[PDB]
């Protein structure tokens, strides 16, 4: 066979959540939480742990690797040869390196061959969640959950924070959830069988 | 969108400002009657308020959901509100102030550049004559706009203690403000009045015209008149507790006279500077609009 | 003690598929 | 009548570089000339039989009703040029005017109803727009480099390895190309399915199908918003550090006046026996050789290339002494926003924003001062006034999804505070064609 | 809104004697806030309170 | 003891408690309570707990915090004090005087 | 020369009263209250154009006079200081200032202190050649006699 | 000459040579102005500058 794919688990996105947090915040009361629900909840709540500053959402410098010649750390894609002076050095710090990390960008999805396959799961005992972690979850779900901030619902000691995502989540249209979704493409067979998560 | 009621948004059941009476609910005017004034030697006058300066603050673009409501009521009564002169708020309130903004007020009290049409939101003609006052409290910060700070709470003693002859005659002895009291009960009263959606009042105070404005002037003076307490408890130069039988009487010295006092002290919130420019250039804004 | 500052980004986890020999299901 | 309102053209390059070629793939006749004295039902009949709308200026004057039919149906007419547009239409509303056109892209499937032959969209073209006009030379090189970066070996590639002329080099631009058959006197053949193959019919710009479909989310991505963080401007002003957010952008005082910067402005002068580096103010003409007791003046600079050391540094005198506001549009910057524990690592000399290579990257860093927990009440009194000079001119924090989680007073929200977009949070469905949606809102 | 305890990262302090005529120029100007201040000696309340 | 309800193996002890707790006249509780006092401020921020403790030490616990939160001394205080024993029209300048 | 107040001032006598400490955003200040006003300007910067007159200095806090001396800077204000005594020399412009006085101690001295300003007269400084470019800064008197 | 503009610090001269370069009858360029791809070879051959 041709390997027209790349079959992963767990896959990388194209952009990251990326926090800065002041360490001198911290609330006094500590919260414990179900050991499941902290399985499923807790990269997102360490990620927004009280005190953070700032989250943003940047391009995921461990996809557009340094392998594709992409810098992210001025926060904007760069890249060192594309558009440059001919007959002269290009010199450091230019901004046509911008336009050039656009393009590698747009170079690096035109060429994303990558295909999920399901990786390590669980389908946590339901009585073991608490609710309101249990509305969101679809029987199962892949051990590395990622961070999504829908589940600081209940969780997040900020108490606004807790109010305003309560208040989207409530609201008919938006509805996250987690796992295994039922999809159209349920039931049918490719060697394997393709499911939605 | 919510259509504007002819009395304004204020008569709905949805904008009822009320406040906790030692815990039980109760509208604001039946918490003014337990207020009592004792009258001293120094005399409050009320010469007039300059009239506010035309230029808003530029329309700015800013990222996120501006929270309008939230802002002001902090400002105004919340404890130790912080950056109350920040001003992407009020350029986007500014924003709120085109002729055809896509921007949008929601009931909530949160500015919305979206015309998202999952949540409902003021008509935007009357935040467009709401925002064309209001996002003036952007300039109570920069020098040229700064608003007196001690002459207009004159107004405010007399809008609040002033008695219809002393409201009528514009002059009106400095008071002593007392009431039956409970433990913190100027906290929790700026507890239960930060919470109020008070921009249904103001938007109704600049939207509504003629009749219909006078009514809610009318309608309305106690819920004023207790957004004035507060303020009055913020810049009251003294606050104390006298045991009068086995009744607790909180004692307010004096109504009327902002002593500018800035550090912060148990009886009452408090106004660091800034929060004295903004508070008082809310109510040059405000009392403009209610003397017309 | 001096007031401090710090950093964090979501972790990469992408994997190979594992090759199983076991089968779910008849 | 609104922006998109009005009477839609555009070049004849614009027509021949797109839409001919799809008029001649999907055989239809060339839509017709208009004359102006062409009747609008002959326009009707061209854009039923065209199956676009779009007709091609030919001689001047198109008469009222024709105009008003092209108006109402939006047909896009296809000017050979725009210069005096309004004198080949006869306006009896006399409202049309040069310098009254709202110039702006039109995707091609806002047009063709035929969905075979389209691969992007506005999204191409914007990207090309950021790009530097480019010799061929330079396609070349990036060509070179794109194949260095994916490892395969470009050698020889559009070039000629004759034996005794030597190696040649022909240009690699060919954008919009198509394969077709030619006449043997050279020429081309429009393209002929009773001859040609059906594979030749339209190069989809030579990108395999599945390329294309991850094409298109790359370019979603490319020009989404929170991607575009290289800022352009910085407004200088003399203000002190109030403002807590780090998207903060002073306005304009009432009384300034917006003066363009020209080398003219400032010259030698005497002046109290010494040679003063004079401003001379264009609304009155007065000459201000001292740097403070100048006119309010919203100064713009559009390219600080040339201008001399004497004059920056009295145009930064000026900000701090005459109180100016200096915007300076040509700086291309990428913010940092810091936290007010990691301070300002950093530092910028107003000399380095004044005199920096036009075209090199800036990176300035500006706090988000949210977090700052208040004074003791005890701590000495600060007589000393912190200041600040650099902004900037757009909202940086483009990136930013939450802000300031910590809680102001244990229940009430920090002013400046954000929550994330309900966006982040909808895991919607798919469609039935399996593209991702958001929930439905509302009903149904 | 609570006071802080741990040592804050101020902004850096530019003292600046002002003398009976002194030549001003900025030059190499900083960008970043900065606090200045005309005085040395300026931590004068030294008598602690209990 | 009301923590023993559905925990302790002694059924007539959980049947007698149930019956007290469930009863309108007694309520227990335990942490935060929300109070009169909440969100006012001396220096922090004064809360309510619901201990378990004596009512007797509760209520001098709550009668000293009083004390403390109605005393309303401030700087000015200690700058008069500190101007009755400094030699006469001395000056001074210490913070905000409130 | 003695600079002449600018008309849109106004007179202030100096009292220790006018200025204290006052929390104003997140940071503790030393605000001015405008007698004429009674409004409290927490920064230098903003101040109405005073024209101020010091009769004393004694008593003064250091903290104050480095605010005011900023007013002076930030605000414009003309500060009379009426205490100081003063010996003065008139500098040729080839003698140069041998020697300056800081803002520091005409604020802070004992008021017995006998100070020693310089003024150069400069009648006979050289011109420019025409075709010299300008130099850069420009020279700063902050301290002007009352009386000539 | 035509280079100084908007570089040179003398003020008239800057003036003078941006009134001729503004003037119809006269325009300053440098660099490759022309090009001539041969017929066959469609590769560049004579160039101007």
């Amino acid at each position: 066979l041709s390997d027209d794919f790349k079959q992963i688990s767990d896959p990388k996105g194209y952009l990251t959540y990326s926090v800065k947090y002041e360490d001198q915040f911290t609330k006094k009361d500590k919260l414990r939480a179900s050991e499941a629900d902290d399985r499923i909840v807790g990269p997102t709540v360490n990620l927004f742990k009280y005190g953070a500053a700032v989250v943003n959402i940047d391009l995921n410098r461990d996809f557009f690797d340094t392998a594709t010649g992409i810098d992210l750390t001025k926060g904007i894609p760069l890249v060192q040869d594309l558009l440059v002076p001919i007959g002269v050095t290009a010199g450091a710090e230019q901004s046509a390196e911008y336009v050039s990390g656009l393009l590698m960008v747009l170079f690096k999805v035109m060429t994303d061959n990558r295909l999920v396959i399901v990786g390590e799961t669980t389908t946590p005992m339901s009585n073991t969640l608490s609710t309101v972690v249990n509305n969101v979850l679809r029987t199962t779900y892949h051990n590395n959950v990622g961070v999504n901030p829908a589940l600081l619902r209940d969780f997040t000691q900020v108490n606004w924070l807790n109010r305003d995502i309560t208040n989207m989540l409530q609201q008919a249209g938006t509805k996250y959830g987690l796992g295994l979704t039922e999809t159209r493409l349920d039931y049918v067979r490719l060697v394997k069988t393709i499911v939605g998560h | 969108m919510l259509q504007q009621p002819t009395g304004g948004y204020t008569t709905l059941e949805q904008f009822a400002f009320t406040i906790r009476n030692d815990g039980t609910n109760a509208t604001p005017t039946q918490f003014l009657q337990l207020l009592s004034y004792e009258a001293t030697e120094n005399e409050l006058v009320k010469k007039t308020i300059p009239t506010p300066e035309t230029h808003l603050p530029s329309a700015r673009n800013v990222p996120g959901n501006v929270y309008i409501e939230d802002a002001i009521t902090q400002a105004l009564f919340g404890i130790s509100a912080q950056n109350v002169n920040a001003h992407g708020y009020f350029s986007r309130l500014s924003a709120l102030a085109l002729p055809n903004t896509s921007a949008r007020l929601g009931l909530d009290g949160v500015i919305y550049n979206s015309e998202t049409i999952n949540i409902p939101f003021y008509d935007p003609a009357a935040v467009a004559n709401f925002a064309a006052t209001y996002a003036k409290l952007g300039n109570a910060s920069t020098p040229r706009y700064r608003a007196d700070m001690i002459d207009i709470y004159a107004h405010v003693g007399l809008e609040l203690a002033g008695t219809d002859a002393e409201r009528a005659a514009g002059v009106m002895p400095v008071k002593r403000a007392k009431f039956d009291s409970w433990e913190g009960s100027l906290i929790s009263l700026s507890r239960d009045v930060v919470n109020w959606k008070i921009l249904a009042f103001l938007i109704d105070l600049c939207s509504l015209e003629g009749e219909a404005l006078r009514a809610f002037k009318t309608r309305n003076r106690d819920v004023f008149r207790m957004m004035l307490f507060i303020m009055s408890t913020a810049v009251a130069a003294n606050v104390v507790n006298r045991k009068v039988t086995k009744r607790v009487d909180r004692v307010l010295e004096y109504i009327g006279v902002n002593s500018m006092r800035t550090a912060g002290r148990t009886a009452t919130i408090t106004y660091d500077l800034s929060r004295h420019e903004f508070a008082a250039k809310f109510l040059q804004l405000t009392f403009t609009r209610w003397n017309a | 003690k001096i007031a401090t500052a710090s950093s964090a980004r979501q972790a990469d986890v992408e994997k190979p598929a594992d090759v199983t020999f076991t089968i779910e299901n008849v | 009548d609104d922006l998109d309102e009005g009477i839609r053209m555009t070049t004849y390059d614009q027509y021949l570089s797109h839409i001919r070629e799809r008029l001649h793939i999907t055989n239809v006749p060339d839509p017709i000339y208009i004359t102006g004295a062409s009747t609008p039902d002959q326009i009707a009949a061209s854009v039923q039989a065209t199956h676009v709308a779009v007709v091609l200026y030919q001689s001047g004057v198109i008469n009222g009703p024709a105009s008003t039919y092209l108006r109402e149906n939006e047909v896009l007419v296809v000017m050979p040029d725009y210069y005096d547009v309004v004198s080949r239409f006869a306006n009896a509303n006399l409202q049309m005017n040069n310098n009254r056109y709202h110039e702006s892209v039109l995707e091609i499937a806002d047009i063709f109803d035929q969905a075979d032959f389209i691969q992007t969209s506005d999204a191409v073209r914007q990207l090309r727009a950021l790009m530097p006009t480019l010799s061929t030379s330079q396609i070349r090189h990036a060509i070179e480099r794109i194949a260095q970066i994916t490892d395969v070996d470009s050698t020889d590639y559009g070039k000629l390895t004759l034996r005794f002329l030597g190696t040649l080099t022909r240009s690699l631009k060919m954008q919009n190309a198509q394969i077709r058959r030619i006449r043997p006197d050279g020429t081309v053949l429009r393209y002929d399915d009773q001859i040609d193959i059906e594979a030749f019919r339209w190069s989809r710009y030579f990108l395999d199908e599945l390329q294309l479909r991850r094409l298109s989310v790359g370019l979603r991505l490319i020009t989404n918003p929170r991607i575009a963080r290289r800022f352009n401007g910085v407004r200088i002003m003399y203000l002190t550090d109030d403002d807590p957010d780090p998207d903060f952008v002073p306005d304009v005082p009432e009384g300034y006046v917006a003066v363009q910067y020209a080398h003219r402005l400032f010259s030698s002068s005497l002046a109290n026996k010494r040679n003063r580096v004079t401003y001379t103010h264009p609304p009155t003409g007065m000459a201000y050789p001292s740097p403070t007791g100048r006119p309010h003046v919203h100064m713009t600079i559009n390219e600080r290339a040339g201008m001399s050391k004497l004059v920056a540094d009295n145009i930064i005198a000026s900000v701090i002494k005459s109180n100016w506001v200096v915007d300076i549009l040509d700086i291309e910057y990428t913010a940092e926003v810091m936290t007010p524990s990691e301070g300002y690592t950093q530092h910028v000399d107003a000399e380095s924003i004044m005199t920096a290579p036009k075209g090199k990257l800036f990176h300035l860093q500006f706090m988000d001062g949210l977090l700052r927990p208040e004074p003791s009440a005890f701590d000495p009194p600060a007589s000393g006034e912190d200041m600040r000079l650099i902004y900037p001119l757009q909202p940086i924090s483009v990136a930013r999804s939450m802000r300031a989680i910590v809680n102001h007073n244990e229940v009430d929200r920090p002013r400046g505070a954000v929550a994330p977009s309900s966006y982040e949070m909808d895991t919607g469905t798919l469609s039935r064609n399996g593209d991702l949606l958001y929930s439905p809102v509302a009903n149904g | 809104d609570d006071v802080g305890i741990m040592q804050q990262k101020k902004p850096p302090t530019v003292v600046q004697s002002r003398t009976d005529v002194f030549n001003e120029q900025f030059a190499n100007e900083a960008l970043h806030p900065t606090t200045k201040v005309i005085f040395n000696g300026l931590d004068v309340n030294t008598e602690v309170q209990p | 003891p009301a923590l023993l309800r559905d925990f302790t193996q002694v059924n007539w002890l959980n049947r007698d408690i149930t019956n007290m707790l469930q009863q309108a006249g007694t309520k227990y509780g335990l942490g935060l309570t929300e109070t009169r006092l909440d969100y006012v401020r001396l220096v922090k921020t004064i809360v309510g707990h619901a201990l378990n403790i004596d009512h007797f030490a509760a209520s001098v616990l709550n009668i000293n915090l009083r004390a403390l939160m109605e005393a309303n001394v401030t700087a000015d205080d200690r700058i008069k004090a500190l101007q009755a024993h400094s030699m006469i029209s001395t000056q001074f300048h210490g913070p905000n005087q409130g």
